[PDB]
């Protein structure tokens, strides 16, 4: 162990031995006391024009920068975890093996948002084995979450329109094409009520088909009994036990 | 006439404050220069002496 | 780099090739005639997510195709040049595609040295499945190439216009390519620079919108940094998808269509008007055709 | 070469410009230095930097750039260089402040030294031709192993059988410029600007 | 004996930074005077109008 | 139709939309799912760009909820158990609790995750952690590589050490430079005192 | 009449104004001899004591 | 006014124009010089100045030999001759600059 470690050092040392030598900066009037060493030459024989690689700070190419730290940080992580564990880094991020080392990728800005869309919409579709819109189209109609369901092209619609005109001034000042809009349509456009959702609060409830509205608006490991328990109603609504 | 003279009368007003605003830069750059040196050289040196 | 994007002089195998133009002199092989071409390039839809680089190579006589990849996939990529039409298929990438690899193309055939100026060689009909497969997006593709000296006397003409005018290379070039094929500069050439300068003096308008005023169409090259003009006015945001002019098909702008278009909700938000004001342009510009389309 | 660059950086941090440069005219002078009445052959007065002795053999033992600077005594020439330079640019932004027409013409005359000492700066060379690698691809231990085993190999002897590295095989990073060069050169461009 | 000499250098060290102190305060001073002097000059521009 | 920015078959589409229980009476009327995106299209068209961005902006923020709650209730890893949005953050290495207007790049973002990552598994957070890895020099030097700007700076040190030479301080100092040095420490320095 | 006495009176603020500006150049000249004379002879006397 | 503004662009031009000319069609005895700073170095006056800076003829002059004395002195220039290199004037060239 500790030969290997002073051969780390001493191949350290080398390598800014050399670097340092064979930098532009110093071509210069401090170049008249410098010299060519003799294992600078065999550098160049060996790696071709290497040593006079020499990027400017900020650039993907250095070894300074966010990419080179990225990758020390990947290389020794790598195997903090046993390849049969779940929480192995290729487990559960399998992008980060192929991630690229550019750029583009460096420079350019992207929403936290945007990325971590993108990763959960890959697990989500890989699981499913269907497209994004294939998944859009069910979540329209899959009840059985509390944020759900979510009509993308509704609260599109909805969005715009209260961007254009919040408080519905303008369809208030005109009765003529409110008159033909039904109430809860009008209360679809105030607040947030799928055609979905708006099914799931007007469906009736008889003794008859209690248990099958029980088996298609909860999960299936979700019995009846699970809502004896309040803190089990707190965590599936997400609210608080005062709210709850 | 006049009222174009009024108009002058106030970009002299904007000038005036571009200057209070440059005086204002100056000393916050100052004492920021002042804060974040803090206890120099010197100054260790005597109490650790 | 603007006028010449990177030259071809033996770098390492991926390093892609394109600034976003490629150049190079090369000795044509037939002959004993020493030739310099230029290629340039306009991402294509879906572009920047899938595919590090696509680049378009020129060996003398005949191209193939470059290709990295961000994700891997099992099966292979057919490049086509049309929408996925009957005589669509320019060439074929071998895979399995894996990621940060480069993938040679097997010597583009299906395309013509006509529309190898201002021709779309792109179609990444890339294999998701064994049934299916996706458009992961391309560039469209233009190629010139000259005898050396004459290359060098278009430079130079090229080069002392932008310097004195202050114009743009790509501005300049799209100027020259509205007015000519063989992209010459003469009175033609200069009374639209001199409309573009005087129209931005007089206006504030940006340089792109005085070029479009001149008589020009919408600049599409990008930069590298920056976005084109179409990608600005068109796809910032995008509505859901990208909406490009490597389209060809008709789209109808009749006010009075049940069950419109996504290419007509794009074209009206980006030109910033309604059903009907977009009929009226219509009407007045006279590019309608039947059905209204 | 401890003390009077020691004494050096005092007179500087003091003002005193004149003393300074004869203190560090001690070290290195660019304009060599007077011996028996003739300019002497060596370029560097410090014998140690004349001759790169090193005398540390264990500089990574602990974070120390002076153990570092004593194991390659190269870098206590870059040090001296950069010293003079800034001393150069102190002297030019003192005599530009002053206002006067000869004030002026003494700070661009301070300002085109520094210039002259350092020479033409250079232009990034490798990042254009760097392959971009995958994450994976980059910490590959297969490509660090082989360049650390060229390292050790060339910490010897120098073997180059098939000599070129076959390009294609690189996955490293690159060296990078030095920051501090690159200030001193963007601020000379900036007061010969401003100057002119 | 060392450490009488050690206290009196430290208290040389001490006045002079105590000096070096002072002057940076009497230099803001100069630089407000300054920027009072060229703001009053604006106000003549913006009264003469 | 001028308020909404669109056009009178737009608003008539719009107002046709009734929810009418969906039996118990007559029926409801409701679009398809491909006639419910061509009116959010021609809805939408009508928006600036300042308008896009903010609508895209809430329609991110909404599907990151809706993703993460789906994934929560119908996806459990191999043999992880995550109950919650943070559970899901420190299982995917990327915070779902963001606003849409911070933002950031693939490689910081990268960096940021894998820092988490590694501050989980040598905290003993996470089980299983292989104690043999976690003694390397990066762990144990992990005090200042957790962070870039250290680890940059120690990783300097070795190429650039002129940077950080102090003339004035040097570990092995002597202590006649030491004496030198409060000699020469006043500010009024004259060749003679220097001598 | 009335204007021309208006006239007089902003006549009187410029009065007002150069009065203001010649206590702020004493005050700059005060401070810049300060500044630039820095360390007498008597405070270095003591020092080098 | 407009006349001054003219003459001062026009002469800002010409030296551009001159310089160029000089470049590309005179090369001196023994010297490459490759840019407006070769130049500079060379003449001893700079062409890249505005016209707005003044000067005289004697300032100038003294400007130019000053120059032309650090480029021979710190070996900037070749061939210069180091026994006139240690005379008294230059041995006190701290002062004498």
């Amino acid at each position: 162990y500790h030969e290997t470690i002073e051969q780390k050092k001493n191949n350290r040392l080398l390598e800014a031995r050399i670097f340092t030598r064979a930098n532009p900066q110093l071509s210069g009037a401090i170049r008249l006391g410098i010299e060519r060493d003799s294992v600078s030459r065999s550098y160049d024989e060996m790696f071709g024009a290497r040593s006079s690689s020499f990027v400017k700070p900020g650039s993907v190419a250095s070894m300074f920068s966010p990419a080179g730290y990225l990758t020390e940080l990947y290389r020794e992580a790598k195997d903090l975890h046993f390849s049969s564990s779940a929480y192995h880094l290729d487990n559960r991020r399998p992008d980060l093996a192929d991630l690229t080392l550019s750029q583009s990728n460096m420079d350019t800005e992207i929403s936290t948002l945007t990325l971590s869309n993108e990763l959960l919409l890959e697990h989500i579709t890989r699981k499913t084995g269907g497209d994004s819109d294939a998944l859009m189209e069910s979540l329209s109609t899959y009840r059985q979450a509390i944020d759900t369901p979510y009509h993308q092209p509704y609260e599109t619609i909805r969005q715009v329109i209260m961007t254009h005109d919040s408080t519905l001034s303008a369809l208030s000042r005109n009765p003529e094409v409110m008159g033909q809009a039904e109430g809860a349509s009008l209360l679809a456009i105030l607040a947030n009520i799928s055609p979905e959702l708006y099914n799931i609060l007007t469906e009736e409830i008889t003794e008859k088909n209690a248990d099958a509205l029980f088996a298609q608006n909860f999960s299936e490991n979700i019995t009846p009994e699970n809502f004896a328990s309040q803190s089990w109603i707190a965590k599936y609504y997400g609210l608080e036990l005062s709210e709850v | 006439r006049i009222q174009q003279r009024t108009v002058d009368e106030v970009d002299a007003d904007i000038a005036v404050l571009a200057e209070s605003r440059r005086s204002a830069q100056n000393r916050l750059e100052k004492y920021q220069q002042l804060y974040d040196e803090d206890i120099n050289h010197g100054e260790q040196r005597a109490m650790s002496l | 780099q603007k006028y010449l994007g990177m030259l071809q002089n033996g770098y390492s195998d991926s390093t892609s090739a394109y600034v976003d133009n490629i150049s190079t002199g090369l000795v044509v092989n037939n002959e004993s005639k020493l030739e310099a071409y230029k290629i340039t390039r306009v991402k294509t839809d879906d572009y920047d997510k899938n595919i590090n680089y696509f680049d378009l190579m020129y060996e003398g006589n005949n191209q193939f195709f470059i290709r990295a990849n961000f994700k891997v996939s099992r099966e292979f990529g057919a490049t086509l040049r049309k929408n996925a039409g009957p005589s669509g298929i320019v060439g074929s990438l071998s895979g399995p595609l894996i990621a940060n690899t480069n993938f040679k193309s097997n010597y583009l055939s299906n395309i013509s040295d006509s529309e190898y100026k201002n021709g779309v060689k792109i179609y990444a009909y890339r294999y998701t499945s064994s049934t299916s497969a996706t458009n992961q997006g391309g560039g469209i593709f233009t190629f010139e190439s000259y005898p050396l000296t004459i290359f060098a006397l278009k430079l130079n003409k090229a080069i002392r216009l932008c310097l004195t005018s202050g114009l743009s290379p790509n501005e300049l070039q799209t100027i020259v390519r509205s007015d000519n094929a063989q992209g010459i500069i003469n009175d033609s050439v200069l009374t639209k620079v001199f409309y573009t300068l005087f129209y931005s003096h007089r206006y504030a308008l940006s340089f792109d919108d005085a070029q479009v005023l001149n008589g020009s169409v919408i600049n599409q090259y990008a930069d590298d940094d920056s976005v084109s003009h179409f990608n600005r006015l068109f796809n910032t945001p995008p509505l859901k998808g990208k909406i490009f002019e490597a389209d060809g098909n008709t789209v109808s702008i009749d006010p009075d269509e049940e069950q419109s278009t996504f290419a007509r909700s794009a074209l009206m938000r980006g030109l910033g008007v309604n059903s009907g004001e977009l009929y009226q342009l219509g009407k007045l510009a006279g590019v309608l055709d039947a059905q209204n389309t | 070469y401890y003390t009077p660059m020691m004494c050096f950086q005092r007179l500087l941090q003091e003002k005193q410009f004149d003393e300074a440069t004869q203190w560090i005219n001690y070290v290195y002078n660019p304009a060599g230095y007077i011996v028996n009445g003739e300019i002497a052959p060596w370029i560097w007065n410090c014998r140690p930097l004349e001759e790169t002795t090193s005398w540390n053999a264990n500089p990574l033992d602990a974070i120390d750039p002076d153990a570092v600077a004593q194991n390659d005594p190269m870098h206590y020439k870059i040090a001296t260089f950069m010293r003079l330079l800034d001393q150069l640019i102190l002297r030019g932004d003192m005599a530009y402040r002053e206002l006067t027409r000869d004030a002026l013409n003494e700070a661009k005359m301070w300002y085109v030294r520094t210039l002259e000492l350092l020479g033409d700066e250079p232009e990034d060379y490798g990042s254009q031709q760097w392959a971009a690698p995958s994450l994976s691809g980059a910490a590959s231990q297969t490509v660090q192993a082989a360049y650390q085993q060229d390292l050790t190999m060339l910490g010897r002897g120098g073997v180059s059988k098939n000599l070129r590295t076959a390009n294609s095989l690189v996955g490293l990073f690159l060296p990078e410029y030095n920051p501090a060069l690159t200030d001193y050169w963007q601020t000379l461009r900036l007061r010969l600007f401003n100057l002119r | 004996l060392s450490a009488t000499a050690s206290q009196y250098s430290a208290d040389k060290i001490s006045r002079s930074e105590a000096y070096r102190r002072r002057r940076q305060e009497w230099e803001i001073q100069r630089d407000n005077a300054d920027g009072e002097v060229k703001q009053m000059d604006a106000q003549l521009e913006s009264l003469k109008i | 139709a001028s308020a909404l920015h669109t056009m009178p078959s737009v608003i008539r589409t719009l107002v046709n939309i009734r929810y009418v229980t969906a039996l118990n009476k007559a029926e409801s009327n409701l679009p398809s799912w491909d006639e419910w995106q061509t009116l959010a299209e021609n809805m939408e068209a009508g928006l600036s760009t300042q308008q896009a961005q903010t609508l895209a902006d809430y329609t991110a923020e909404r599907l990151s909820s809706v993703l993460c709650n789906w994934f929560l209730a119908n996806i459990q890893p191999e043999g992880v158990s995550l109950h919650s949005r943070d559970d899901l953050y420190s299982y995917f290495l990327i915070d779902n609790q963001v606003s849409s207007a911070i933002k950031t790049t693939r490689l910081a973002e990268a960096i940021a995750g894998i820092q988490l990552y590694i501050n989980r598994a040598l905290n003993r957070i996470e089980p299983n952690a292989r104690a043999d890895v976690s003694t390397r020099q990066f762990f144990t030097d992990w005090t200042v590589n957790n962070r870039y700007s250290t680890w940059g700076g120690v990783s300097r040190l070795v190429y650039y050490p002129e940077n950080y030479i102090d003339p004035t301080q040097r570990i092995g100092q002597t202590r006649m430079m030491d004496e030198l040095l409060e000699n020469i420490s006043q500010s009024k320095l004259s060749r003679d005192t220097v001598e």
